[PDB]
């Protein structure tokens, strides 16, 4: 279908769009060309299956993050330093490079599109983090509030101004665009474990969570300073995806290679050991809220069903 | 010219990447060896049994471009002094199989950073891998002038950047390097990459970085301005800064991505080649000198020894060292032979230690320009130089010439003499027993003699140099007290290293020595304000002298006769370096020793801690009498 035959071994990412369709994210981290590709899957079960799939493209380089931009255009963090956004064609059958703008200096590990879905934020190891003009293709402003990689930025679900970030400097920083000097640190009282993931509550916008290297997962409701902990995985927490579900479930994934499902109170639900290598993505099904896919460097699609 | 190299931490095809960055015009390549995001797991199942290759093959370059392009990055998610333990388990295991592959392809250097202060398990885990045989890599530790946390960006609003003035704390990244090279015992494989910020510190920050082993500077894209025509540049600052480590040779790393899209990435590149071209070119000093910079040496002992033909040549090859001596004589018959008796009085006019004649034609030159008569002798133990001095005596001189072919010493003269000339002085002055030798010659000046020269004095300063001190270190021989080659002098062209005080006089002899009971022994005691916080690893030796009256020959840096390339500087080291804190006084000591057969130095540190008494009794070192 226009794209390349193989498809790289190790998958980054995973991500449903609002009728159904899979996107996916990645790269080769091993052999001879070290690059990456985009992917669609109209049908969800059908991945990680090359020829029999919606569309496809290849990237210069790897692909560390991405995400949707809206339906149609997607947003890469490019090991090369470049956010890139490619979008699709009208018949959904080609991926069009769009923009791709080298702004970083070194990888750029993390992106997180804000809420009027024309800005957006990325996070890269030279330090910095840069909110994007996404219709005129350029960086409004370039941050360098951290000292070390920043590891994950994520934007507030609905206020287009506000977006986490968190960095091997051990900081948890609340950014806030319109204050003059716009970062706030967020103390957990000591230097507790470096902060590795990081997901916005849906429903309530005064709370967010957060896990460490070291396997806790995270409850804080950013004014009262660290509510509630759970001790989930035996590894770095990779991601945590909150469920579209009313009362929402909390997906958190790991290098232990096992996919978890918390509640309310970090309680565990569900557990899965189905991947074999480490588990990269979560993304809930807007079909089927029980349903949940991920992906891992083990090149599995995997499909939960979450009571 | 400059050596420079392009740092990547992205490289999708090796084969296309590395033609680019030739194309460019880069000498080479800074890569990853494995993926930067790969991170591997080496204890728990499953992650552990990940199958298929690791990396890329070695097959993928020659073995030539492996040794001579390439230079290894450590991947940056490896932190061996993580606070959990199974992040330090696998970042060990981890970083010995990425040094192990840098060994295997046969890379000629190897980088990792310093970003922390702790880097104590990292340096354990590099210093095991530096002992598993005796494999030649090096190892490039990238460490920045300004710490990324004293750089970043003013926009935390509950967390503000210090604004006061913080002396020690902004040196920082010197400790972290300190610490780490002393951890892994001053291996002569682990040098500086030193990463330069777009704002630079304090001078006193940059000056910490005097002395230490820099093979490379890495300058991020990031920091250049731009001139009026969109080309990359650099600030005023900066380039004094490019200028100081083009003369410590280092290679230049260029690293980020291009910024100046306008233009294309060989700019930045030419934009060093300009200011390469652009510096103060290599003056008649300096012209000589390349080559033997922090070189070691033996200092001649030409009493003890007999120097060879092509010694004698460097050493009289130095115009100025004979037209101040020709000065010095030409000054001297005036004084002594008023203009009425030019034709009558006749000065008797010894030259000690001839060499191949110079001085002697110094000495002609000179009573011809004063229109005085002298009649020469030309004393010279060495009977390899006095078969030169002979053949130009026989083909050239005529009887005004006496050649005797002796030891001063031992000579019994016919005549006294109305002036004694002598160039028996080494680069601290006294180190070729100039005193005991004019002593001993000093029986046959008449009671109203002059010798030229008249009075020499040593100089001494100490330094900081971690790079000397390694080449010191490094002189272990076998057969010997294997800390020998601390107590002894080196001639050196003392090159990367800081000065950290004035130089200030040390020992002094004159000539004729008026006083009764003489004795050349000495003891001095020196104290050097020190301004700076640093590492003491020796004291650098210079000296003066005066010919006569106003005419003089230095090396001593701030009354240096210009143009003096012959002598360069002594080095005393010391066993163990030792810490000196800005304000602090370093109080040095000095002995200048002797029996009847040998006279040697010996010297100790007092402040602001001792050090052992350096070369005892000359057990390490000894000049001949
Ligand atoms: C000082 C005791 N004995 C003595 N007698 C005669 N000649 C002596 C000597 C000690 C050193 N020398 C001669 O002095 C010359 C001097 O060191 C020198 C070195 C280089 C040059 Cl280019 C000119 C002169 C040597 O020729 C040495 O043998």
């Amino acid at each position: 279908p226009n794209a390349p035959a193989c498809m790289e071994r190790q998958l980054e990412a995973a991500r449903y769009r609002s009728d159904g369709a899979l996107l996916l994210g990645a790269s080769s981290l091993s052999g001879r060309c070290w690059a990456g590709s985009l992917w669609l899957f109209k049908d969800p079960c059908a991945a990680p299956n090359e020829g029999f799939c919606s569309a496809g493209v290849q990237t210069e380089a790897g692909v560390a993050d991405l995400t949707w931009v809206g339906e149609r255009g997607i947003l890469v963090a490019s090991d090369s330093g470049a956010v890139e956004l490619w979008e699709l064609d009208e018949n959904e059958t080609l991926i069009v490079s769009k923009f791709c703008k080298y702004e970083h200096d070194d990888i750029v590990s993390t992106v997180s599109v804000l809420s009027s879905g024309t800005q957006a934020v990325s996070g890269s190891k030279d330090i910095c983090i840069k909110v994007w003009d996404l219709a005129q293709q350029v960086v409004l402003s370039s941050y360098r509030a951290h000292a070390a990689q920043v590891t994950c930025v994520a934007a507030s679900p609905h206020k287009d101004s506000v977006f986490l970030s968190c960095s091997e400097d051990n900081r948890i920083l609340l950014w806030d665009t319109r204050c003059p000097k716009p970062a706030s640190q967020i103390g957990c009282s000591a230097p507790g474990y470096l902060p590795t993931s990081l997901a916005w509550h849906p429903q309530q916008s005064e709370v967010f969570v957060f896990g460490d290297e070291n396997g806790t997962v995270s409850l804080v409701d950013t004014k009262s300073t660290c509510v509630l902990s759970s001790a989930v995985h035996s590894q770095c927490v990779t991601g945590l995806v909150f469920s579209p579900h009313s009362v929402p479930f909390l997906a958190s994934l790991s290098e232990d290679c096992s996919l978890a499902v918390l509640d309310s109170s970090l309680s565990e639900l569900f557990r899965s050991q189905a991947h074999r290598d480490f588990v990269r993505d979560a993304t809930w099904s807007p079909l089927n809220h029980s349903l949940l896919t991920t992906v891992g460097w083990d090149h599995q699609v995997v499909h939960h069903v979450v009571p | 010219r400059v050596s420079s190299g392009r740092d990547l931490n992205c490289v999708p095809e090796i084969a296309d990447t590395l033609g680019a960055v030739a194309k460019q015009g880069f000498d080479f390549l800074c890569m990853p060896v494995f993926h930067p995001r790969f991170k591997r797991e080496f204890i728990q199942e499953p992650a552990k049994n990940r199958p298929g290759p690791q990396t890329r093959s070695d097959l993928l370059l020659s073995g030539r471009d492996w040794n001579t392009l390439i230079v290894g990055k450590l991947s940056p998610w490896i932190r061996p002094d993580s606070k959990v333990e199974k992040i330090r388990r696998n970042s060990e295991a981890a970083m010995l199989q990425e040094l192990n592959f840098g060994a295997y392809l046969g890379l000629p250097a190897f980088l990792l950073p310093l970003n922390q202060e702790d880097n104590t398990n990292l340096a354990r885990v590099l210093t095991n891998h530096i002992h598993t045989g005796h494999h030649s890599s090096m190892f490039w530790m990238r460490v920045p002038l300004v710490a990324p946390e004293d750089l970043r960006d003013d926009i935390i609003e509950n967390a503000p950047t210090t604004h006061t003035e913080e002396y020690s704390g902004e040196e920082k990244t010197w400790m972290w390097w300190h610490n780490f090279r002393t951890l892994c015992d001053y291996s002569k494989r682990i040098a500086v990459a030193l990463e330069i910020g777009a704002d630079l510190p304090s001078n006193h920050v940059i000056d910490r970085w005097l002395g230490e082993p820099i093979k490379a500077a890495i300058l991020p894209t990031s920091i250049f301005l731009t001139n009026k025509k969109g080309f990359p540049v650099l600030s005023k600052m900066h380039q004094r800064l490019i200028f100081r480590l083009l003369k410590l040779e280092v290679q230049f790393i260029i690293t980020g991505t291009n910024h100046h899209s306008e233009k294309e990435f060989c700019s930045y590149l030419q934009y060093l080649e300009y200011l390469s071209q652009n510096r103060p070119p290599p003056n008649a000093y300096e012209l000589f000198a390349k080559g033997y910079e922090d070189y070691l040496q033996s200092p001649l002992q030409p009493l003890m020894d007999n120097l060879e033909s092509q010694t004698y040549e460097v050493f009289e090859k130095d115009p100025i060292k004979y037209s101040q001596y020709q000065q010095a004589i030409y000054k001297c018959l005036l004084d002594r032979v008023p203009e009425e008796e030019k034709d009558t009085n006749v000065q008797v006019l010894m030259v000690l230690g001839a060499g191949r004649g110079p001085l002697v034609n110094a000495s002609l030159r000179a009573a011809k320009q004063a229109d005085r008569r002298i009649k020469l002798y030309a004393v010279e133990k060495n009977p390899n130089a006095v078969v030169t001095l002979e053949n130009w005596q026989f083909e050239e001189w005529g009887s005004q010439v006496t050649v005797v072919s002796s030891d001063m010493r031992e000579w019994v003269a016919p005549e006294k003499a109305d002036i004694i000339v002598s160039e028996l002085l080494g680069s601290f002055a006294d180190n070729e027993l100039s005193p005991e030798c004019l002593d001993g010659a000093q029986h046959f000046l008449k009671d109203d003699g002059v010798s030229i020269p008249g009075e020499y004095t040593s100089f001494l300063a100490p330094i900081s140099s971690s790079k000397l001190y390694n080449e010191v270190r490094a002189c272990r021989e076998k057969d010997r007290d294997p800390e020998a080659q601390f107590e002894m002098p080196y001639v050196v062209r003392l090159h990367n290293f800081h000065q950290l005080s004035a130089p200030q006089p040390c020992f002094t002899f004159s000539h004729p020595n008026r006083d009764p009971m003489i004795d050349n022994n000495r003891y001095c005691t020196l104290e050097f304000p020190v301004e700076v916080n640093t590492v003491l690893h020796g004291f650098a030796g210079y000296f003066e002298t005066v010919l006569y009256q106003d005419i003089t020959l230095s090396i001593r840096p701030e009354t240096h006769s210009p143009g003096m390339f012959s002598w360069f500087p002594i080095l005393f080291p010391i066993k163990q370096p030792i810490t000196v804190r800005e304000g602090q006084t370093i109080c040095v000591r000095f002995w200048r020793c002797s029996n009847s057969k040998k006279v040697w130095y010996e010297w100790a540190v007092t402040a602001p801690v001792c050090s052992a008494i350096h070369n005892p009794t000359g057990r390490s070192y000894t000049i001949g009498l």
